[PDB]
């Protein structure tokens, strides 16, 4: 025992359920389905009306993501954004590709124990709801941020 | 001390794995055994990166590696 | 103590913790025997108690093992084992300065190809020996709380020790079987391959022998003669494909 | 190679009185040698102050060899020779029928004196008489030593007397 | 081959007490010797304060062979060389017979010597007359020593000396 | 006494190798980032060589004897094969030990015994942390001479003032008995060992802007 | 005690089985040729009367 | 090279009583020779003003080999050579016995003899007859003497005697 690490350090299982529900209670979407976690984001949550922008109160949030994120031992991560149809398709898909460049950056900033991290973002072209009544207050414009934990 | 607290409980080790399954389907964080993929950046013993400490007793303070470098830092010295 | 050591140093100067020495100093002398002792007993209880419920549950599993080590479905038409084959990729030497030797494959026979009378069983090699030892003797009983503790977490370290070395054994005897197994699998690939001679057997043939006391109707002997071996004359090999 | 008078551990299992020489064997526990044992007697002084042992015959198993270091007993955390043995085993018994030897004999003598100045008699009897016998064979008695008697559940501190190899 | 120092067992079937020499026999019941019996004497120490036994003719069977390993023999259950015997055999006997002689004594001369200041007479005359002869013979016999004898079921375990090829 | 040095020199130079070394694994990406040897390592796996260079050379034997001359190279090491290419925590990661025995042979009962037990220790806790300052320092060293001339042998050689090693490979088909086989042998040697040429005539200069 | 062999070498830790032992070595010594006795006894008698 | 007769300091890490002599050990701690002991014995002086220690086999490490300068101790930061225990040990024991020894004597011989100018005359027969033998007994051991012992915690000094390399 004095000898070798019993455990991952900093790693406590049940801070990590307890975490768990309290982000789902929370709102924020998050799927474990085997090997393979799955979290994802509303847009007006975090950002502006469709403006490559944060608030600030989302700083906490994301410092929550981060605490999250420290525990589990991953290689490879992938971050991709996703909007509703405003104006055109290049600027959706340039407005995506800034969010996801900014949430990487800050996320790299942060201690995030990866080796590959992947950003991209596609506009409005994968919806996920008929139900299209609003503008950024609807789901289908959101954040995912996807791995696979290894062994 | 428990590796699966707020769990349904410890099942057993799969030692293919090195790591141990709780009643829910999730790896605990605990380990095993030595054949499991660790993370080392640090240790003790000297003589490393070299022969390593030579079997044979020197009287004096000194303790030479066996590829022959005199480490005085694992030797005592005046 | 040593991680503000200077600190430790000067609280060490005063001599009450001197005292405090005088009395644990008996323990380095007289009790740092029983802990062999504890490991000994540990490792051997352990040990066979492993071995014990690993053979059970290695009989419970009768029909897999024959039904995979089928060694009869691979003899050849004249009762005859295989040779065993070992094959390596991408070999490379550094035999000293200036001198590199390298080759993409290579092969080696291991055990040449011989005579059998009833096919092998995995019982030869994955039955691990179990007898049962009730033989406890201790010399030196702890007579203190303390070192009555010590000896209880060293037998659990001797019971680890046990459960590992048994685990160990039984994983060098798996990979010795394997080792067997994939030798002879590898030898029908590559004669199937045309690479290597396969074995040739004569025989002969006498009629009714014998004095007037002794006889035999008939009297038959069978030699083998070409070991098999590798086909160093290369054009002929032939390749295979797939869909 | 073992230094000029060194300091090994070894642990003593089986125990005797101070009062019969025999063969004791105790086993060395730690160190460069391992497994050996060793016999050897005992010895007994003047002064019941102290109590060691005669160890010279050392055996290691393995090889078939048997090396003549002499060599003795120093009690643990003690660092002197004081043997665990206790030392007033024999005093009390000798004192007290000595010393009511000498009061029958006083007894008789001294209530057979006051007579001038039945069953009084015959205590001046018995005690007059059977003190005086009994006085001589207790000085007779009375050097009896105090015998120590070792214990069967000690290690011992081993202090050697020549080199090996 | 024998270890140097080395323990195994065997029985005790023929009882005797440690008065004469006489061969006393045992038969190794364990270890590699099996059906090897064993011939040998007893000692007597200073006192009785133990007792242990010589052995020393060992016939093996087999082979027409007789060797001379010498050993002793170390009591199980014990982890001492003494033996299960009595040591009280001869105390009271002497004591009592040497103070009734010397009441004897002493009743006869004080009631004697108290006569100025006929049964009566004839009980002076008999204790009087009857200690001194009585007292000077026990005195004689009183040095004889308590005997231990051992017993005939006995088990016992012994270490050996020598070593044998 | 000395005992108080002794054991003040022992533990400030545990203490310190532990720091330093925990310090120096602080930083693990910078450190090959910055000591990458496989850029070095030429195309057959081979260590380039090592050159060292002087300049301003005056020597003085005896009363008349003055020798000088302008600049001097040296080869240190003849290049050789290599499988893996090396590191630095061979030349950098010094050993560490935890020396837990502190005898109870001297120990204060005078106060001023204690006090100039307190400074011994103290002083010997500094000289220790010194020796193991130093210690680094010649690691520090080491490791940056090897890796000058591993630099110097590169740019001279993009001069073109030393001969690039020579190697030939010898090429065979199937090999051994009808029991053991390679079926593509090859031998690799490298016979013309790198060295500076004497004839300037060949000698190339540049020239920056 | 040797089957659960952790559960008995931790009783086996206290004494009692020191004494327990102690008694039992006597009799484990003694009534040790009995048995081949028997064995010789038995094994003569009952060939005589088989046969 | 040693000069003949200078000075050095070893440390002293056992002890023993002043009453059996036998193999002691000590560690030079400074000076060239480090890490080195010294192996030898004491002695039993007359008077106990003193007590000093006779060490001569000195074992140094570096080689196998055993130099036997013969040397002494003396008391640490005192230059004396006196020993730092205690001498009293049994002078009050025996000056005590012997005086009660004789007081009981004393009482009963006098309140017999002042009888002229029961529980009385008991006083009498038990202080008249039990002082005689104890009064000898106590002359015989009188001669014992009050022993020294060191401590094994104390520094010492030694000065040379004989030049060694």
């Amino acid at each position: 025992v004095p000898k070798l690490p019993c455990r991952v350090d900093g790693a406590c299982d049940a801070t990590i359920i307890k975490m768990m529900t309290d982000l789902n209670k929370k709102g924020i979407k998050v799927a474990s389905v085997g090997q393979n976690y799955l979290i994802s984001i509303p847009a007006s949550a975090l950002f502006a009306d469709q403006s490559p922008r944060l608030n600030w109160a989302s700083y906490s949030l994301l410092n929550e993501i981060a605490a999250f994120l420290k525990q589990f031992r991953k290689i490879a991560i992938t971050v991709t954004s996703y909007s509703s149809k405003y104006v055109s398709v290049k600027r959706e898909r340039a407005l995506t590709l800034a969010r996801s460049r900014v949430v990487s950056e800050y996320l790299w900033s942060q201690g995030v124990d990866s080796r590959i991290i992947f950003t991209q973002g596609l506009g409005s072209d994968k919806p996920i709801t008929s139900y299209t009544l609003g503008g950024d207050r609807s789901p289908n414009a959101r954040v995912e941020i996807t791995f696979r934990r290894a062994v | 001390d428990g590796c699966c607290s707020k769990m349904g409980g410890i099942n057993y080790c799969d030692s293919s794995a090195g790591r141990l399954v709780c009643n829910n389907g999730f790896y605990s964080t605990c380990y095993c055994t030595r054949h499991a993929v660790m993370d080392l950046q640090f240790l003790m013993g000297c003589c490393l990166w070299h022969g390593g400490v030579y079997p044979q007793l020197n009287s004096s303070g000194l303790v030479v590696c066996n590829d022959g470098y005199v480490s005085e830092e694992c030797s005592l010295q005046k | 103590g040593d991680t503000g050591s200077l600190a430790g140093l000067q609280a060490m100067a005063d001599s009450k913790y001197t005292r405090a020495q005088k009395k644990q100093k008996m323990g380095k002398i007289r009790e740092m025997a029983l802990k062999e002792t504890a490991l000994s007993v540990g490792a051997q209880a352990g040990l066979a108690w492993r071995a014990k419920i690993i053979d059970e549950q290695l009989n419970k599993q009768a029909r897999n093992l024959d039904a995979i080590y089928d060694f009869n479905s691979l003899v050849l038409e004249h009762n005859i084992l295989p040779p065993v084959l070992l094959e390596g990729r991408n070999t490379l030497n550094l035999a000293d300065a200036q001198s590199i030797r390298i080759s993409d494959r290579t092969y080696k026979v291991a055990k040449q190809a011989h005579f059998i009378t009833t096919p092998p069983t995995w019982r030869q090699y994955l039955w691990m020996d179990y007898v049962k030892p009730e033989a406890p003797n201790v010399t030196l009983l702890p007579k203190t709380k303390a070192e009555k503790e010590i000896w209880c977490i060293y037998t659990e370290r001797g019971w680890k020790n046990g459960i590992d070395q048994a685990n160990t054994i039984l994983e060098e005897n798996i990979a010795r079987i394997k080792e067997d197994f994939g030798g002879m699998i590898l030898y029908r690939k590559l004669l199937a391959m045309n690479m290597v001679s396969p074995p040739y057997v004569s025989h002969t043939d006498l009629g009714v022998t014998g004095d007037g006391s002794e006889i035999h109707i008939d009297d038959r002997v069978l030699r083998i003669t070409a070991l098999p071996e590798l086909n160093v004359n290369s054009a002929e090999w032939r390749a295979a494909v797939a869909k | 190679i073992i230094k000029t008078g060194d300091i090994m551990f070894a642990v003593l299992d089986t125990s005797v009185n101070s009062d019969e020489p025999g063969p004791i064997l105790a086993t060395i526990v730690t160190g460069k040698l391992k497994g050996s044992k060793l016999i050897g007697s005992f010895n007994l002084p003047s002064n019941a102050d102290k109590m060691v042992i005669t160890f010279n015959t050392m055996s290691i198993p393995g090889a078939e060899k048997t090396i003549s270091i002499s060599a003795y007993a120093i009690d643990p955390n003690t660092a002197r020779t004081a043997l665990a043995s206790r030392t007033n085993h024999h005093y009390l018994m000798r004192y007290g029928s000595l010393f009511a030897s000498s009061f029958l004999q006083g007894f008789g003598n001294a209530f057979q004196s006051a007579n001038t100045t039945s069953t009084l008699e015959n205590a001046v009897i018995g005690l007059a008489t059977v003190g005086k016998a009994w006085s001589q064979q207790a000085q007779q008695l009375f050097n009896t030593p105090t015998t120590v008697e070792v214990y069967s559940g000690t290690g011992l501190g081993i202090l050697f007397t020549q080199d090996v190899t």
